[PDB]
RNA sequence: CCCCCGUGCCCAUAGCACUGUGGAACCACCCCACCCCAUGCCGAACUGGGUCGUGAAACACAGCAGCGCCAAUGAUACUCGGACCGCAGGGUCCCGGAAAAGUCGGUCAGCGCGGGGG
RNA sequence: GGGCGGUCGCCUCCCAAAAUGUAACGGAGGCGCCCAAAGGUCACCUCAAGACGGUUGGAAAUCGUCUGUAGAGCGCAAAG
RNA sequence: AUGUCCUGUAGAGCACUCACAAGGCUAAGGGCACGUAAUGUGUUCUAAACCUUAUGAAACUCCGAAGGGGCACGCGUUUAGUCCGGGAGUGAGGCUGCGAGAGCUAACUUCCGUAGCCGAGAGGGAAACAACCCAGACCAUCAGCUAAGGUCCCUAAAUGA
């Protein structure tokens, strides 16, 4: 949970336990690193939920969040991802997930566990933060109800992307 | 290049003292036998051209 | 239709003063107020002076164009005075294209 | 001010070979200096790890 | 000849592209761009076409002739810095 | 069960791909373009549905690519003929993702069945 | 330093929407209509003559993110090249060139250029 | 490979290995024209396409309208 | 070294091409339904498809280069830039790298080009063995070192750390 490191090359980015790391804060670029022990505390319970600190080698203190999740393609060795830090005035990419949880009231006619396989949501968030509080998956899966993406329990404010009408959880047992 | 009144046309102008056949065609849409024209010949100006054989 | 129609002749005009540069340009304006002229030599140029009223003032469309066609066909044509010119012909040809150009060579210009 | 040469031969494409038609030099055992053309400061940097400081 | 199904036995065909003048090279009225065998005048190949572009070139001598309506000819007045004479 | 016609063609080449997505439950990805005989993936879901349940629907992230052209064998010294084989080929994409619980990956246990190569399940 | 018919540079750091305003010199409508011009029909944006009236959306000006639009050396993706893991892909380091989205900002500019004014 | 069949000229490329840049019993569309005018000049007009409801009008053919990286069409593959 | 212009692969990405997944909505859509002047009333589901979520690619788009060519500035090695002619060869190759084509990405099978190699020269390594790591010679010396290969032996070289 410290920092230091420097290497402007993909040397110590492809050597056992490490990563690559990226930073672009207001007058703060460079490509650090850090090990990879309890470096999978992203999508666990810290997904924007709360924001500690870090104590970087030398100056300042930037809280920041997690900046979505990513893990690793196929394997499980998260190749370099990303990392947001609130100190910019206009990027995108928000992490507002939509899960699947419960006993699945699908045995009413025919239907299994809340599927969903995507990894993208209609979201927006002004500044850069991405709070942690939302459901959408439940609400009596049957007919004359449904619960998808279009408004819901929505972060804080409204939404902005292109055309508010994705798909996500839905029902259709 | 074929022969037998069906497709293709075989007409080719005629001009007095303006020796030239015009050497091009089209088709029998328009009248047959008769074939009024005008247009330049050897050079000079335009000459006869009235079609016939 | 003007700021939607007027587009036919613009770059297609400048193609004799820029494809030969041997002929002048020509402003040409509606307004039906004043008349003026204001030309510039060669497509690679667009700056020259002119004048105004302080002559004969009584608004018109027809007999008011042919006027400057000679009334001011050298008053502003300082450079060379005359040196192979071409008319604009933006819009149609009501007669302001006639009575102007047909009163152009009246005083000066070789068209 | 006193220049030398690297240490390699085969295993090098013709691109670097264009350092031969530039600065004529046979073998490696004995290397030498050079004119005064900074526009050559980038005509050896291919396999730099082979030469020395300048001795 | 004669053919049918389940077999085939037909030829194939192309032609010579042959671009010619190779950019920043003297000038004159060479040719270049046989995209269209009929071709046309050009005077001085600026490198036109749809969208912003035009071949960084500038090198007076004579006319040019080039390509089709595809990209673009030139005809520009300008040598490169020269403009007075020769 | 892929295209319906739209002419034959295609060539070869191996590497990886691009079709991995952060899964919502319990993922599963390929790892390079392994071996699945089409008429193997023609026994991918049914084998993953011996009796998982009366009903039940989840999600996959692939689709049959294929044709190959194998030709007889009376005297191989010619051109070609037609596909008559078929194959999927992939990268490290998702293909299962359960949403139940205790079962975990029972149907991602005999998925590796029809899999001469290595295809972990992972999770997300 | 004023408003302002206009020619470029240009080519969405001038697409649209919100407030209001100037009319007398800038610019719109209009008026009269048979005649130059004669509009697929008529003359309405293509017509000959102009002093009411008004500037209402269209003509102008600045404030003006709701999304566009320019948006970075910085990590990735891509790459002339060097030995290698290694199965073709794929991959480590050394190691140059060096996308894009995302980070801020700004967006309704700006300079010469022909004028009707206190 | 014999060879029945299948092949024998030109044109579109895929694969051709970002200048040129080949092959093939590897693959797909055809032809050896048109036109006195889809030729030259000057002029005005943005095309499929949805919506508004109204005709012989159980869609659709009629018209007004905004939208229209214009998605028409420009003589018959194809690229530009 | 440098000036200057482009090709547009690799990829991103998508919005004209072919298709791709989920949600809102779409039935000008269709039929299960006691109707029944369009059916005004009502319903249920893809489906075209707009937005969103956000898919693929040799033959996709306002993106974008390695490299390469064009000439120019200048010299480092040498005739490199520079045609007319007496006369060749014999047209039917192989392999590793670079990628595809017919192809259970199989074949010192077959087509292609690009460096090398053997058709015109030997070795160490490789058990000896055309392209593989190193290296291509004027004839003679039981003179030296480098790279590969090796440091236990049959035939060299520390079972040195």
């Amino acid at each position: 949970m410290e920092l230091t490191a420097k290497p402007r090359t993909p040397k110590q980015k492809l050597d056992e336990s490490m990563i690559a790391a990226v930073a672009y804060n207001k007058e703060n670029n460079v490509s650090f690193a850090l090990d990879r022990k309890a470096f999978d505390r992203a999508f666990r319970q810290q997904s924007t939920t709360g924001l500690f600190d870090i104590t970087v080698e030398g100056g300042e203190t930037f809280p920041a969040l997690v900046k979505a999740v990513q893990m690793d393609k196929r394997k499980r060795a998260p190749i370099h991802v990303d990392f947001y830090m609130v100190t910019y005035g206009e990027p995108v990419e928000v992490s507002v997930p939509v899960h699947t949880t419960g006993r699945s009231q699908g045995e009413v006619q025919g239907g299994l566990v809340d599927i969903v396989v995507h990894n993208l949501q209609i979201v927006a968030p002004g500044p850069r933060r991405i709070p942690q509080e939302l459901v959408v998956d439940v609400t009596k899966m049957n007919i004359g109800d449904h619960i998808t993406a279009g408004d819901i329990k929505l972060p804080e404010g409204c939404t902005l992307a292109a055309d508010p009408e994705l798909t996500v959880v839905s029902v259709l047992p | 290049a074929k022969d037998g009144p069906r497709i293709i046309v075989k007409m080719e102008s005629s001009a007095g003292t303006g020796f030239y056949y015009t050497t091009t065609k089209n088709r029998r849409n328009t009248q047959a036998k008769l074939e009024l024209k005008k247009y330049d010949p050897v050079a000079k100006k335009h000459v006869v051209f009235r079609e016939k054989k | 239709a003007t700021t939607i129609r007027r587009k036919l002749r613009t770059r297609r005009k400048v193609r004799t003063t820029t494809a030969a540069s041997g002929r002048l340009r020509l402003s040409v304006y509606r307004s039906s107020k004043h008349i003026y002229a204001q030309i510039i030599d060669d497509s690679r140029g667009q700056t020259l002076a002119a004048a105004s009223s302080a002559a004969l003032k009584s608004g018109n469309k027809t007999d008011t164009a042919a006027a400057v066609g000679k009334a001011l066909a050298a008053a502003a044509a300082e450079k060379g005075i005359k040196q192979v010119v071409f008319d604009r012909g933006s819009y149609k040809y009501h007669g302001r294209v006639k009575a102007l150009a047909d009163a152009a060579r009246e005083g000066g210009l070789d068209f | 001010m006193k220049i030398k040469l690297v240490r390699s031969v085969i295993g090098r494409p013709g691109n670097q070979v264009k350092t031969v038609q530039a600065l004529g030099l046979r073998k490696i055992g004995d290397s030498r200096e050079v004119s005064d053309t900074p526009a050559v400061r980038g005509m050896v940097k291919t396999v730099k790890h082979l030469l020395e400081v300048q001795e | 000849a004669h053919k049918k199904g389940v077999g085939s036995s037909k030829n194939g065909r192309d032609s010579n592209p042959k671009y010619l003048g190779v950019k920043k090279f003297g000038g004159e009225v060479v040719k270049a761009g046989n995209i269209l065998v009929r071709q046309r005048g050009t005077k001085f190949k600026a490198g036109q076409g749809v969208g912003m572009g035009r071949d960084h070139t500038l090198f007076a001598l004579s006319d040019g002739k080039v390509v089709f309506i595809n990209k673009g000819k030139g005809a520009r007045f300008i040598s490169i810095e020269a403009a007075q004479t020769e | 069960t892929k295209f319906r016609k739209q002419f034959r063609g295609r060539m070869t080449g191996d590497a990886k791909g691009g079709d991995y997505v952060a899964f919502g439950d319990y993922g599963l990805i390929a790892m390079e373009p392994a071996w699945i005989k089409s008429n193997q993936i023609e026994a991918c879901r049914i084998v993953m549905s011996r009796h998982f349940r009366r009903g039940g629907k989840i999600y996959i992230r692939i689709f049959p690519d294929k044709p190959v052209t194998k030709k007889p064998a009376e005297t191989r010294m010619g051109k070609g003929k037609g596909a008559v084989e078929y194959w999927v080929s992939v990268v490290k994409p998702g293909r299962v993702m359960f949403e139940v619980a205790g079962v975990t990956e029972e149907q991602a246990k005999e998925a590796f069945r029809l899999a001469g190569h290595k295809l972990p399940i992972q999770t997300k």
